[PDB]
DNA sequence: AAGTCTAACCTATAGGATACTTACAGGGACACGGCGAAT
């Protein structure tokens, strides 16, 4: 699944490393938890081998997907109503499913939304969440100086 | 169970007869009846309780 | 046992109690109630609207009308009649959804007791103006007019000291957001940090905080406040008009 | 003191009713009196009250949201069910 | 300086649609109610 050292997409909490696989033979089998550290407050995981692909551990996508999020965020026309409850779901829906496509689409469009109004309050939230968790995903695919890559995403997404 | 393992004392023997209840079942309808006034009783909710 | 008799008759028996809490008591009242069908809600909606029109129609043909026929009468009277029978149905069946969504207010500003009248007000303006073309769940539909009612009723009625709603909407948000912002940072944030969230000068915060303050009741003990709560001028007023004088 | 007379009242039910003010004011058209709802004067003028329309009715609610014609269509539907179950 | 004349701000009302159905001492005294003989 993954050796020591690896960097893993585990949703929705996104970039992590895995140190090494420790067995559990609790329940009577040696049960490989992979275990596995986060950024946000250094949180330990210990996710089964025997169903690590079904709770979500996965890599970080390679340039094809980085040229394809590129052209979903250059992608204007993405209209919606007048009113909020539809986008804030929806959004809620998408940023949880752990993609990098509708991510990308979804604080697009608050991102335009914000500049040309101003929303809410926990709106900006979403957005600085959606923009830090991608540019944390773009610095792990390019390891490209991540206030770099804030930069360079904010410079593409204005465009 | 109650008789066997008391032989002896008048007092609980007397209980026993003037108990006047008979029955786990019975037992246990009374004393939801009497803790939970207004509950429609029930036994499984009874020994639970 | 069920028809075992004995058994119902002391659950009859038990229905006839003085009892007198009234959380239990208005449990108990809804007790009697039962649940609702979402189809049996459409074909009740139905009737609603169909007595509606039917009492409006009385009412504009009540002027200058037509001297209408007995049985036309009275079978529209009738249609009127049950659909005011359908909405008390409809909210007797729904006292209980509105109930269990009214008790994660409680333990706050008021009584469980009164947040459950006014999500029951709630209710009737969800059914009020509620919409089943496309037919969906009646409930999901009422949750937010009775979380709307009893909201509103809340910050109308939550302090001695009468705030505008705005202001209870600003207060609520700034006890969420330095609720959070301590349970992320684990320090105090600073007044500067709330002003910069929400883009204010450095005033709005302390209005707010200030006006977020709950009075203290005059009754106290350590003996009750009130005792411990504070003649040159009078007499010196006198003097100077007859100085005057 | 100051030149000053006695607006005069009535409320609804009958009680003649009366409040204070100086001479030099307009002795307004309505009050509400110590009773406890608004009244006018016996007094002329007659500002002619005109009450607004309600603030809302729960017909007009479904007037913005439904139409006359399906509306009909129910009333029609319960009177037939009705007068199957009156006479089939 | 109140009397206008001008230009905002603030708030009671209202409105949005997956789903969700039963909370959380002690003492004296009197009045409301067990147990027994009589008709």
């Amino acid at each position: 699944i993954f050796k020591v050292g690896d960097t893993v997409v585990y949703p929705h909490h996104g970039a992590a490393l895995v140190e090494a696989i420790e067995t559990r033979t609790i329940k009577g089998e040696q049960k490989e938890y992979l275990v596995l550290k986060v950024a946000q407050g250094d949180l330990t995981v210990r996710v089964p081998a025997e169903n690590a692909e079904y709770v979500g551990v996965r890599d970080v996508v390679g340039q094809e997907g980085l040229d394809k999020v590129f052209q979903v965020l250059r992608a204007p026309h993405t209209e919606e109503p007048t009113n909020w409850s539809r986008r804030y779901k929806a959004n809620l829906e998408k940023l949880a499913s752990g993609d990098v496509n509708k991510v990308a689409e979804v604080v697009r469009d608050l991102w335009r939304r914000d500049q040309e109004r101003g929303l809410s309050a926990g709106e900006k939230r979403m957005l600085a969440k959606a923009r830090q968790i991608l540019v944390g995903e773009l610095a792990l695919a390019e390891s490209t100086d991540d206030a770099k890559a804030e930069t360079i995403l904010d410079e593409v997404l204005a465009a | 169970q109650i008789v066997e393992r008391f032989g002896f004392s008048e007092i609980m023997r007397s209980t026993l007869e003037k108990d006047n209840t008979v029955g786990t079942d019975e037992a246990l309808l009374d004393i939801y009846r009497k803790l939970r006034p207004g509950e429609p009783p029930t036994k499984e909710s009874a020994q639970t309780l | 046992e069920d028809e075992s008799e004995a058994l119902r008759q002391a659950r009859k028996d038990a229905e006839l109690t003085a009892s007198a809490d009234s959380v239990r008591a208005y449990l108990k009242q809804i007790g009697k109630v039962a649940l609702l069908n979402a189809e049996e809600e459409v074909e009740l909606a139905k009737r609603i609207e169909a007595g509606l029109y039917a009492t409006q129609l009385m009412t504009e043909l009540s002027e200058r009308g037509e001297k209408l026929p007995a049985a036309q009468r009275r079978d529209m009277m009738w249609i009127c009649r049950d659909g005011d029978r359908a909405k008390n149905h409809l909210l007797e069946a729904n006292l209980r959804l509105v109930v269990s969504l009214a008790k994660r207010y409680t333990g706050r500003g008021m009584a469980f007791l009164d947040l459950i009248q006014e999500g029951n007000l709630g209710l009737i303006r969800a059914v009020e103006k509620f919409d089943y073309t496309k037919g969906y769940k009646f409930s999901t539909y009422a949750t937010w007019w009775i979380r709307q009612a009893i909201t509103r009723a809340m910050a109308d009625q939550a302090r001695t000291i009468r705030i505008p709603v705005h202001m209870v909407e600003v207060i609520n948000k700034l006890g969420r957001i330095q609720r959070e912002l301590l349970q992320d940072l684990g320090r105090e944030p600073t007044p500067e940090e709330l002003a910069k969230e929400m883009d204010i000068t450095p005033e709005k915060v302390l209005e707010i905080q200030q006006y977020a303050r709950e009075p203290i009741s005059l009754d106290q003990t350590i003996s009750q406040l009130g005792d411990f709560i504070e003649a040159v001028d009078a007499v010196s007023f006198t003097l100077l008009q007859d100085q005057l004088q | 003191l100051a030149p000053r007379q006695i607006a005069r009242y009535r409320t609804d039910n009958g009680e003649e009713f009366e409040v204070p003010f100086a001479d030099d004011a307009e002795i307004p058209g309505t009050w509400l009196c110590r009773n406890g709802m608004e009244g006018t004067l016996i007094e002329g003028d007659l500002p002619e009250p005109k009450k607004v329309k309600p603030p809302r009715t729960h017909w007009d609610m479904l007037l913005e949201r439904r139409s006359i014609e399906e509306l009909e269509e129910l009333l029609k539907e319960r009177l037939e069910l009705i007068r199957s179950r009156r006479r089939g």
